RNA sequence: AGCUGUAAGUAAGCUAUGAUCCAGAGAUUUCCGAAUGGGGGAACCCAAUAUCUUUUAUAGGAUAUUACUUUUCAGUGAAUACAUAGCUGAUUAGAGGUAGACGCAGAGAACUGAAACAUCUUAGUACCUGCAGGAAGAGAAAGAAAAUUCGAUUCCCUGAGUAGCGGCGAGCGAAACGGGAAGAGCCCAAACCAACAAGCUUGCUUGUUGGGGUUGUAGGACUCCGAUAUGGUAGUCUGUUAGUAUAGUUGAAGGAUUUGGAAAAUUCCGCUAAAGAGGGUGAAAGCCCCGUAGACGAAAUGCUGACAACACCUAGGAGGAUCCUGAGUACGGCGGAACACGAGAAAUUCCGUCGGAAUCCGCGGGGACCAUCCCGCAAGGCUAAAUACUCCCUAGUGACCGAU
RNA sequence: GUAUGAGUAGCGAAAGACAGGUGAGAAUCCUGUCCACCGUAUGACUAAGGUUUCCUGGGGAAGGCUCGUCCGCCCAGGGUUAGUCGGGACCUAAGCCGAGGCCGAUAGGCGUAGGCGAUGGACAACAGGUUGAUAUUCCUGUACCAGUUGUUUGUUUGA
RNA sequence: CUUCUAGUGAGAAAACAACUGCCCGUACCGUAAACCGACACAGGUAGUCGAGGAGAGUAUCCUAAGGUGAGCGAGCGAACU
């Protein structure tokens, strides 16, 4: 789970903010999921993203 | 003194290599037991080798 | 390279004892070998040689004028001949 | 260094003014000169390999080359000294009527 | 005309057949180290395969080749037949260091200030990691404005401590107009047209090469005629010279006297200057030495111009039947951040997640939002200069230090 | 940089005495004689560690808690020898590294094949002599291990 | 190391003779004045050998082989510690 094979989404950061506008640090993540394509003949398990799979 | 060195063949070149290692032996060999007055013989002859080998290099491109 | 191998002879008195047994003191080169010592010998002078004897001797701590350091390393072989000889002096 | 080493030479400056001598050594790059019979100077020497027995010795000391002038061999003053044009082995062509010395 | 460094001291030598010394181009260059044949406690140890050597022979010596990944091509190849994993060989590039500087990104404090402290400040600072270049970054309007407009980017002056933001507290803090340095613009996708291959729908659907075509005053395709010339370059290790950096050459004019160990000082009487900058000499020198102002010079190698070739690029007028103009994109809800702007009445620009257009009778912006008018045409690429910095080399400078 | 405290505290467990040498100079260095101390150690050998301190000839400015003619100090020369001993050209433990691999803002973390790594496994020589300083290493005598050269039948396999 | 086969696969068994056999260490101290403690420091330092009488003994006292007299002294013979 670290970047996407098409696009190329990965991982940043973030706050967290709590009803006293307090802040911390924080991690943010896209949705990547591992499929089998097409990747020139012979199939290969990569991560995807859903949105370029939509 | 590469003016005579020019003046031979590439034969005669290795030949005279062998005599004057030869005579650096024989030189290193004085100096130790306390002979040789002529210590300045030392340094001329490894001059002329010096002088053989880069005559040597040049002409075999 | 065979002529690059012997350096010079070591000339002490423990050495012209072995004189007498017919021993040959001599420092070669650093990365010689019992071998090629022994090759470069019976190629030198037309002897015939039994046994190269070899050693490594340490540098030495000098020190003359507030500025200190050390000698050169050395390698001394020690040959002993079957039946000839080899004149020095 | 305008003075050689085989050469006659008048002295400018010193306690020797008005004296004259053939050089005798060149020092360039500490620009001095040794002249004969010109800087005379007392040693105290003690016995070693030349004169077992080390008097008291006197030998000439190096002088300052700008101290000296040379001399023109035919005439016999001292001059000022330049280079000219002849065939072309360039020599000190002195000044006061240009000769070469 | 002397010389073999510091470096004395002695011993042996070299040089007028040109030493030593100085500048350009070469040759040699052990071992460790990215270290790369395998290993390792850096400068060590142990090999394999070919050619060559020592020996009667084994033992011994030398030289080449042998890491890993990527990216191109053959051979071999399979659980599983066809073939793809794999393996062997040939080819292509990387890899590490730094100038304790300057740039663009990723991640990202605290003491401190608020006379306590949570929002806020210190501050997107210090530190760490990636990627660079000689500069980087930005850059050719989905722009700035408001009548009467102007035209790519960057930097400086000013606007101004203003308009704003803010437990509206401490404090943070613009931009456009106006004046300047420097100035420069270009190329694709798409429609369409051919050559080839597959689907031979033998419909023309998939594709590869070449052509065409690059915009808002809308432009192009397409049909109609003209022309088939003319303006340029941000290009090359191609020629012709011109200069330039790296050694050098020449270069005016003073003697006596007094005091001293010694004068450049004193006193007399002269000369020189396109040169009276500076350093040395037994004390303070235009005229003693090195220099200075001025005139001259390069076999070789490297730089910068100019003009030549060679390479590229660039045409009008008309029509408005139809086709093209960048899609999971613009945009919207939810959560965060960036804008001087702390969610605020919050436009504009980003990131994650979910939902999700239109096609010139169109689409975006003018600080919530709507109508009308005005200015532009996103979702593709590149680009000199004017600005920042100095490890280093040359030449200098200082009402800067002078051995705590 | 120099005073005061001050010529004061201290001089770090323990038995010496005399004769004679050397020397400018001797309680302290040399030689002798008797006396005294340790002796499951204060004797002999060795692995770490140190790194020339080891031997011979000179020296006496500083170091040595006094002295010094002396020294582990200073100057000049010299000494360490292996087919068989200990390590490599042999084996592996813990642990470590790890082609591909699997994970993760970066940097990187882990781990398969395969390796490194003794404190353990395997593995052929002994007794005596000799120097001022080395000895299972030099020499003498008598051995052993692995190879090389020469003189002493169908790769089917019963060679 | 020892066996068994699979195995590319002239014909090597054992007599004598004579030859070959590489790299690293190796001095000296080591219950200490040479190592760790700033010192020529009453401390610390793994393993083997470690004799006699009397004794169970490596205890204890005196000794063998071997080692040592310990780097400030000469007097006096008060208080006090």
């Amino acid at each position: 789970a670290k970047v996407c094979y098409f696009t190329g989404r990965k991982t940043s950061s973030g706050n967290n903010r709590s009803h006293a506008m307090n802040s911390t640090k924080r991690t943010v993540k896209p949705n990547l999921q591992k499929v089998r394509v097409l990747i020139d003949g012979k199939p290969k398990k990569v991560w995807v993203s859903a949105r370029a799979l939509k | 003194k590469v003016k005579e060195i020019r003046e031979l063949t590439t034969a005669e070149m290795l030949d005279k290599e062998k005599q004057l290692k030869e005579e650096l032996f024989n030189l290193r060999f004085q100096l130790a037991t306390g002979q040789l007055e002529n210590t300045a013989r030392i340094k001329e002859v490894r001059q002329s080798i010096a002088r053989i080998k880069t005559v040597l290099r040049e002409q075999a491109n | 390279e065979l002529l690059d191998v012997i350096k010079r002879p070591v000339i002490t008195e423990k050495s012209m004892l072995a004189m007498d047994e017919k021993k040959y003191t001599f420092e070669v080169d650093t990365r010689a070998n019992k071998t090629l010592v022994k090759q470069a010998v019976e190629s030198a002078f037309d002897v015939k040689v039994a046994n190269v004897n070899i050693l490594n001797v340490r540098p030495k701590f000098k020190r003359m004028g507030k500025y200190a350091g050390y000698t050169k390393k050395r390698r001394k072989a020690i040959v002993t001949l079957t039946e000839d000889s080899k004149e020095i002096q | 260094m305008f003075v050689k080493k085989g050469d006659k030479v008048k002295v400018i400056t010193g306690k020797d003014k008005n004296k004259e001598g053939v050089v005798l050594a060149a020092f360039p790059k500490q620009d001095k000169v040794i002249v004969e019979g010109v800087n005379v100077v007392k040693k105290h020497q003690k016995p070693n390999q030349a004169a077992p027995q080390g008097g008291i010795l006197e030998v000439e000391a190096p002088i300052h080359v700008s101290n000296v002038m040379v001399i023109d061999p035919s005439n016999g003053e001292a001059t000022k000294v330049a280079f000219k044009e002849v065939d072309g082995k360039k020599v000190r062509v002195s000044k006061k009527t240009g000769e070469v010395l």
